RNA sequence: CAUAGGGUUUGGUUUUUGCCCAGCCUUUAGCUUAGCGUUAAGCUUAUACAUGCUAGCCUAAAAGACGGCGCACAGGUGCAUAUUUUGUAAGCAUGUAAAAUA
RNA sequence: AAAGUGUACUUUAUAAAGUCAUUGUAUUGCUUACAAAUAACUAGGCAGUUGGGUCGGCUGCUAUACUAUAGCGCCCCAAGCCUGAUAAUUAGCUAGGCGUAACAGCGGCAAGCCACAGUAGCACAUAAAAAUUGCUACCGUUAACGCAGCAGUAAGAAAGAUUGGACAAUAGCUUAAGGGCAGAUCCAGGUAAGCGCUAAAAUCUUUGUG
RNA sequence: GAGCUCCGGCUAAUUGUGUGCCAGCAGCCGCGGGAAUACACAAGGGGCCAGUUUAAGGUUAAAACAAGGCAACGGUGUUUAAAAACUGGAAAUGC
RNA sequence: AGUCUAUAAACGAGAGCUGCGGUAGCAAAACGGAUUAGAUACCCGUGUAGUCCCAGCCGUAAAUUAUUUAUUAAAUUAAAGCGCCUAGCGAUAUU
RNA sequence: AAACCAAUUCAAACAUAAGCUUAUUGUUAACAAGGAUGAAGUCGUAACAAGGUUUGCGUAGGGGAACCUGCUCAAGAUUAUGCU
RNA sequence: GCACUGGUUUCAUAAGCCAGC
RNA sequence: AAUGAUGU
């Protein structure tokens, strides 16, 4: 560009979106699940994969994917939601943390109990 | 800043005022570069007389109005003004004869002679000076 | 930043005061040239003249330090020692000994232990 | 006291553009956690508030403020404000004027 | 003026002093210029609006400058003034601070300036002043109150500490009889920034025994 | 000594058993269809350490004033043109 | 007496629209005959608007190579003033 | 005292909080459309070779759908037998 | 009739086919 | 001479 160009806003800064935008630049976000189902990835992937509805504080409704092997999860269910998004489900962006208010964590892990709510066994 | 400007006049419909304008520079440190900029200033002008195209001089006065705060100090430059009656007596002049190819030419180098003689003149008389 | 004022006060006097700038059971004294009436930390000076640190150290002795030439400028303009800081010119040799007024009242019995919680824990 | 890159696009190569990862700084969530000394700190609501406390001291025209001095200092927040402000620079007449010392 | 003055007040077989009242060479200051985010899918804006003349603009008590901020207000007179103007969106500003070789970018800590105290209009308060001063209307609870003072409670939120001790020190208010007041401040309690040290005994540390 | 996390490649660190495109993993490329160093568990090993690993913000990994393109895709249909910026030029007439 | 153009204006193929005049040849649409599993297309026969003249409207093209100075056969090199682009995908959005 | 200061009282003028209207700010709606995505439905074969009628732009008309036809234009069309 | 289950098939799946219900 | 299922 010329030195008039310059002056005159030639340049602007460039704008990158965020890859949670329900979360309104927070950490996390609590939420009421309205609907429990699974559904099945792309190609070339196959499975039945375990997702549900969530009603965020805020107003929101997202998809949100249940990790680990079994849940209790059920309607009217309180959960605690992160980000991360799983690459084969569409539509996909957030996660449900495992341990907190009324999801429990995997029983008979012994491997990252950390990431799926698991304390450590005293005997 | 702002105790004194030369500028140009720029409207004089305004009983004892005027409105001068100003050219100035302002840094900008992420370009390197000066912007030049315009502002235009209103002066009292005691003589009431100036005339649209002017060059002159304000200094920074007591506040006189709500938009008046400089006072019209000196005229550097007066600007020029179409005058009809002059005009027509040099046209008079130049139809009153008319030369011939060399007798233009001729006057012509004779005047530019003259005026060379008497430049050289002023610039020895610089040199003495010196 | 913290330009040092020029204009005298109208209303108020002007005095050399003692700025708390120690850590915690270590004092550390600054001495300035402020208005009667501010903060005792307030960043509005007029200049800063000395500094004094009140604990011994391993010769036994108390470490002050004054600019003797600005001392006496600013109490010819007028400014005010404190109470304490008439001590330390005193005791200096800058100006004469303040006298003290007679004392009736008993003593205070406990002085370092009446405000410290921690030692009367093990009292 | 002075400028480091790697992965990826499935005939090969070259070239253009996009995407992801490694650092430092700052808050929450899962699992886990003995003690002492100390530095810097309280990062969402100008949402609604039970209770206690934060500014009084002195004197007296008949034992009492009506009078004097303070509350023009401290402490809290960032609603409003694009300029009313903030950050800087500049300007504003005179031997300070009178009187026999005849 | 860290001063002078008094038919004034208080203390004294010991007296120096302070208290109250009053006093300053003009008796507490206005104005201008430059810089500082987006923004044209905001193109016209202004009529007290731009300029000129008379009058007003108080709180006296040196003398001149021919009246010595101002459309700040009334009356009259001339048509001018602005034009990336006008209208919108967002934000307290400066700066310490964090990343970067730098340029640039973003805005937790100490301090300075400005604004505000449930909302709005007013009276005092000029010159250093309204959280803890008044009047009126309105909003929310119940004629009253408004914690954005310290601690504390409820709701909201992913996430916000004790209804603690002391005036011993620093700073401040009052007081000549040497005192009084204080959620400023200094200390303690609570919360895995950070920094330092301990979590094993040893001739009972030859810095010993004698 | 004590916990948290990781061991296909980028990236320091492997064997066995179970499962059989199921259950699941995943920052990116991608793993699982009966012979899995990538899923679950056991052992062994790597990193950091009273801490450790996600998620969410500021900045860097040259968005280009120092310093990018219109030659992968972008110069607009053409000309005239009293703002701004930069800056001297070879014109008119007659058979 | 210049370069460039923020802003503003004029000119502007073919098709298309309104009125007036003309209509040989050609030919959207339309109607028949064939081809083909079907032919709603390509091929053959007829054939209206249109193509033409005058006066208005519309302002759109795969509507040429960016403009200027110096050098140069070009090129290349260095400057002056602009417009446009910042992964793709997706509106008859609103004004 | 006819002056000044501190009060009570009625009257007139001034502006104003409050108050009224307001585009259209947001919520909301039967219904009719559009776009994106989804391991293995259906009809045709439009483009890529001369793609089997060269491809495409502007505009008009027509067709279940891709597409087809008229008018000018672009090449993003690579095109082999002179003379007498 | 479909539906459902199993077999067949394949590297695996879909479809197809076959049998039962 | 219309058609050529998915994954690798
Ligand atoms: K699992
Ligand atoms: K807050
Ligand atoms: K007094
Ligand atoms: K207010
Ligand atoms: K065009
Ligand atoms: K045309
Ligand atoms: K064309
Ligand atoms: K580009
Ligand atoms: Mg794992
Ligand atoms: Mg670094
Ligand atoms: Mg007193
Ligand atoms: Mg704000
Ligand atoms: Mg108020
Ligand atoms: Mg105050
Ligand atoms: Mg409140
Ligand atoms: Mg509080
Ligand atoms: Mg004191
Ligand atoms: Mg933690
Ligand atoms: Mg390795
Ligand atoms: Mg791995
Ligand atoms: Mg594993
Ligand atoms: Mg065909
Ligand atoms: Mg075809
Ligand atoms: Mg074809
Ligand atoms: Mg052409
Ligand atoms: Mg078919």
């Amino acid at each position: 560009l010329t030195v008039g160009q310059l002056l005159r806003g030639g340049r602007t800064k460039k704008v990158r979106r965020s890859k949670s935008p329900a979360l309104e630049q927070c950490p996390y976000k609590k939420g009421i699940c309205l609907r429990v189902y699974t559904t099945a990835p792309k190609k070339p992937n196959s499975a039945n994969r375990k997702v549900c509805k969530v009603q965020l504080s805020n107003g929101y409704k997202v998809l949100a994917y249940i990790p680990g092997e079994g849940h209790n999860l059920q309607e009217h269910s309180i959960v605690l939601v992160r980000g991360g998004r799983t690459k084969d489900l569409p539509g996909v962006k957030y996660k449900v943390i495992r341990g907190k208010y009324d999801c429990a964590g995997v029983k008979g892990r012994k491997t990252s109990r950390s990431k799926y709510g698991v304390k450590r066994p005293k005997e | 800043g702002g105790f004194e400007f030369v500028g140009k006049v720029v409207s004089n419909r305004m009983q004892k005022g005027v409105v001068v304008a100003v050219n100035y520079v302002v840094w900008i440190p992420k370009y390197k570069v000066y912007e030049r900029r315009t502002a235009r200033h209103m002066a009292h002008d005691e003589g009431n007389s100036c005339v649209i195209g002017d060059i002159v001089r304000i200094q920074q006065h007591r506040k006189l109005s709500k938009n008046k705060a400089y006072v019209v100090v000196s005229t550097l430059k007066h600007a020029d003004v179409y005058n009809a009656k002059q005009a027509a007596v040099l046209n008079t002049e130049r139809s009153q004869n008319k030369l011939g190819r060399v007798e233009y030419a001729e006057s012509r180098l004779s005047e530019v002679q003259q005026r060379l003689l008497k430049l050289r003149e002023m610039y020895q008389k610089e040199l003495a000076l010196n | 930043m913290n330009n040092l004022l020029t204009q005298l006060p109208k209303h108020d006097l002007l005095k050399i005061k003692l700025v708390r700038w120690g850590f915690n059971k270590k004092p550390f004294y600054v001495l300035s040239v402020m208005k009667r009436r501010q903060a005792r930390n307030s960043g509005n000076r007029y200049e800063d003249i000395g500094w004094w640190d009140p604990s011994p150290h391993q010769d036994g002795n108390s470490h002050f330090g004054i600019k003797f030439d600005r001392v006496k400028y600013w109490l010819s303009q007028g400014a005010v020692p404190t109470e304490k800081v008439y001590g330390l010119f005193g005791q200096a040799g800058i100006i004469p000994q303040k006298p003290a007024p007679p004392k009736y009242k008993p003593a205070d019995g406990n002085a370092d232990t009446k405000w410290r919680p921690e030692l009367q824990k093990n009292l």
